[PDB]
């Protein structure tokens, strides 16, 4: 199986930036995709970003693109989520997920598409 | 349905990474599949320098989904019934006389790109032998491919026969074993025995001055007789 480590939370003023990242151990030799998904108390789940593993390609929830960079290095096997014009409705806890198997690139956008998640951490906006 | 997903022509990238009696290397490959003709069109590139085994001994390791199943056939076709999720591919390919590979691989797509990512590992082989003595002829002959069901696997066993034609007018045979498993836990089809005629030709690129091999294959499902 496959273990995810979130980090790089913390408490930033609205337009500031944050930076987070996760390390994955385990069968990362089947990893087809990795991304970001949310959930702020009492809401539900909410699609962040997902970045397929080998060529790199991206995609984003609405209210993202643009403001968020979603990155991965494969030698390193870590992936980090940059957030830019942070907004206190981006307070959340964030999960870090991954995914062994393949896809169309729509299957992506279903937050409960992983094979995998993490631990998360906090996220807060003021 | 994964079927639904070969109808076109469909780009294809392939990564191995390698090592035989300690020798490291990688090879990365990129073309094209159709499916309809049974076509693949490819080139690999040894991004770590030379490649330490001759190039026909991994035509085998680096995507029988794209093999043509004509009509009467369609409900034997395990490979694309897998996909998008895929399958875990996995050999050992005996070399009568010297080494053995031993290969792990999965085949999926990625969005519109089917990729194959491999590892291969060999051991015992002999210094002097056709394989690490580089006494292999750059070409390549045709073969029938074996399929059948493992049931209890939910996969299939596939074995074959390899004839590598050596510059001294022998040959050197390849003993694979194969075992395919599907990665997610959709329905797949089990297919009753047949073969894959599979066809390979290499080639090379005057222009490249990197190690590489063009390849291209022309694979057809037979053996039902409508």
């Amino acid at each position: 199986q496959v273990q995810l480590v979130e980090s790089g939370g913390g408490l930033v003023q609205a337009g500031g930036s944050l930076r987070l990242s996760c390390a994955a151990s385990g069968r990362t030799f089947s990893t087809s995709a990795m991304g970001w998904f949310r959930q702020a108390p009492g809401r539900e789940r909410e699609f962040v970003a997902a970045i397929t593993w080998t060529v790199g390609n991206t995609i984003y929830g609405d209210s993202m693109k643009g403001r968020f960079t979603i990155s991965r290095d494969r030698t390193k096997n870590t992936v980090d989520l940059q957030m830019d014009s942070l907004k206190p409705e981006d307070t959340a806890v964030y999960y870090c997920t991954a995914r062994s198997r393949g896809f169309v690139l729509s299957d992506l956008r279903s937050v409960d598409s992983f094979d995998y998640k993490g631990q998360g951490t906090q996220v807060t906006v003021s | 349905k994964g079927e639904e997903l070969f109808t076109g022509v469909v780009p294809i990238l392939v990564e191995l990474d390698g090592d035989v009696n300690g020798h490291k290397f990688s090879v990365s490959g990129e073309g094209e599949g159709d499916a309809t003709y049974g076509k693949l069109t490819l080139k690999f590139i040894c991004t770590t320098g030379k490649l330490p085994v001759p190039w026909p001994t991994l035509v085998t390791t680096l995507v029988q989904c794209f093999s043509r199943y004509p009509d009467h056939m369609k409900q034997h076709d395990f490979f694309k019934s897998a996909m998008p999720e895929g399958y875990v591919q996995e050999r050992t390919i005996f070399f009568k006389d010297d080494g053995n590979y031993k290969t792990r691989a999965e085949v999926k797509f990625e969005g519109d790109t089917l990729v194959n990512r491999i590892e291969l590992k060999g051991i015992d082989f002999k210094e002097d032998g056709n394989i690490l003595g580089h006494k292999l002829e750059y070409n390549y002959n045709s073969h029938n491919v074996y399929i059948m069901a493992d049931k209890q696997k939910n996969g299939i066993k596939v074995n074959f026969k390899i004839r590598h034609n050596i510059e001294d007018g022998s040959v050197q045979l390849a003993d694979h074993y194969q075992q395919n498993t599907p990665i997610g836990d959709g329905p797949v089809l089990l297919p009753d025995n047949h073969y894959l005629s599979t066809q390979s030709a290499l080639s090379k690129d005057p222009n490249e001055k990197r190690d590489h091999m063009v390849l291209l294959e022309f694979v057809t499902a037979a053996g039902i007789t409508l």
